[PDB]
């Protein structure tokens, strides 16, 4: 998960 | 009477939603969703026209980051493709000058770009500039004085808490004051006199912290801090108003709509997306039909 964007 | 415009986003997975909301009732509108879906995307508004730009198609099938450039004219409610830009840029970030479109750093693959492109929309062409000081992804960008200024972002290494403008007639990059906070995918807008930074990741925790620059006397400070943390959030100005719209918090991606007022400087709660999502491009312009 990036935890920037939350984006997988 | 103008409305705020939501493009693309992610929730799952890239989204090819299009979404308007009226700050004069507070209702919301779905429009022509997206030809292909985007998050990590940029919007604006040129002549009336909205324009989605870049950003990446983060799906089961895989990702894909996106060189496009779509113009939606509210007049038809119709997306029509446009000239593509020289390179994909993913957590991409954009401002107009002019009536010029300004596609700054972003993503492609693990290459973080440093390199800027101008779109001419009536010659329908893209070009590039004078490239950033600084590589830069998830970076927010503003235009305000005819100045296009790059803050934070995540050069491959670390994320940044410097920033730079750019002056047009000199086709270069100044560094300028660094912000108090390392800000990554923070939403970036200008009010004012002041370059806003809104939340966005320090590398330890999605931020609610809001700071302005005062171009004058060329230094940040803190302003009232949003109600959530949120990173990867849409953002825009609307009646002397900022509005941030969802985002990432850490553990869920927020539909929280939340509106900060200069005046009185505190942020309220004003609405809700249809549902929670992040890195959604963002501009304003008259309402559809």
């Amino acid at each position: 998960v990036d935890p920037s964007t939350g984006e997988l | 009477g103008r409305l705020i415009y939501t493009a693309g986003g992610y929730f799952r997975q890239s989204l090819s939603y299009l979404e308007a909301y009226n700050p004069s009732n507070g209702s919301w509108l779905r429009l022509a969703d997206l030809q292909v879906p985007r998050s990590g995307l940029a919007g604006c508004v040129v002549g009336g026209l909205l324009y989605a730009v870049g950003g990446r198609n983060n799906s089961p099938d895989g990702n894909t980051d996106s060189s496009a450039l779509d113009c939606y004219n509210p007049m038809t409610n119709q997306w029509s493709p446009c000239a593509s830009m020289s390179v994909p840029r993913n957590r991409i970030g954009v401002g107009v000058i002019d009536g010029h479109i300004y596609a700054v750093g972003g993503s492609h693959g693990c290459i973080h770009h440093s390199s800027v492109e101008r779109y001419e929309p009536e010659r329908d062409e893209w070009h590039l500039v004078a490239p950033m000081l600084t590589r830069r992804i998830g970076v927010g960008v503003a235009v305000l004085n005819r100045l296009l200024y790059a803050v934070g972002g995540f050069d491959g290494t670390n994320r940044l808490n410097s920033a730079e403008c750019y002056y047009p007639e000199r086709n270069e990059w100044r560094m300028i004051t660094p912000m108090n906070t390392i800000r990554s995918g923070a939403g970036v807008c200008v009010l004012h006199n002041c370059i806003y930074a809104a939340g966005g990741y320090d590398g330890q925790d999605q931020l609610n912290s809001v700071e302005r620059y005062d171009v004058e006397t060329e230094t940040w400070t803190f302003v009232a801090p949003m109600r959530h943390h949120r990173s990867a959030l849409g953002i825009t100005v609307h009646q002397g108003k900022i509005y941030v719209l969802g985002g990432y918090d850490g553990h869920t991606f927020l539909d929280s709509v939340e509106c900060y007022d200069p005046d009185s400087d505190t942020w309220s709660e004003v609405t809700r997306m249809t549902s929670g999502r992040s890195g959604v491009g963002v501009a304003v312009t008259m309402e559809p039909c």
